[PDB]
């Protein structure tokens, strides 16, 4: 029912939780098998659910320090080399750099004036067309994606920095 | 590092 880190996509410098549901960066690259989901360059895992109609939420537990971004990606994302990590790439997302936090618009990054975040719930809309996201908090919107759909659309989450994560919450 | 993200 709840969501789950796909291991198969994972970079292997990545960190899985034992429980599947958090995702840090660790110091040396696993030996895994590189399978053609998986990113061997940009430090990305998707979920190991994907959508391709309908209205969906889930939330996201995020580290308080930079390194992290998440939201979804379409599943033609490209897995191999060094991506770009923008709309065009397939990739719409929140990201914490520089201390700030950005909806990763592109060509320039969207600063977003939101105060700290801990819980992020994502609302993923096939139906209309839209990825939002919003503070739990208090619901306050982050920012809104308008994106017309056109294939499977995964759970996206990167970590390219020691120091931060991000979590799964259900 | 974001370069990887």
């Amino acid at each position: 029912v709840e969501l789950t880190l796909d291991p198969d996509t994972a970079n292997p410098r990545l960190i899985l939780s034992l429980d599947l549901k958090g995702v840090r960066l660790g110091e040396r690259a696993q030996d895994l098998p590189n399978h053609p989901c998986r990113f061997d360059t940009n430090t990305r895992v998707l979920a190991s659910c994907g959508f391709s109609s309908g209205r969906h939420h889930w939330e996201v537990e995020v580290g308080s320090k930079d390194g992290w971004a998440f939201g979804v990606a379409r599943e033609s994302v490209r897995r191999k080399g060094l991506t770009p990590f923008t709309p065009e790439e397939g990739v719409w997302a929140l990201q914490l750099n520089g201390g700030q936090y950005w909806a990763v618009t592109s060509p320039e990054r969207s600063p977003l004036s939101c105060g700290h975040l801990s819980r992020v719930r994502v609302a993923l809309d096939l139906e209309v067309g839209a990825v939002s996201f919003y503070a739990v908090e208090d619901m306050r919107h982050l920012y809104t994606f308008r994106v017309n759909f056109q294939e499977r659309v995964f759970p996206l989450f990167s970590v390219c920095s020691t120091g931060t994560y991000l979590r799964i919450w259900p | 590092a974001v370069k990887l993200q």
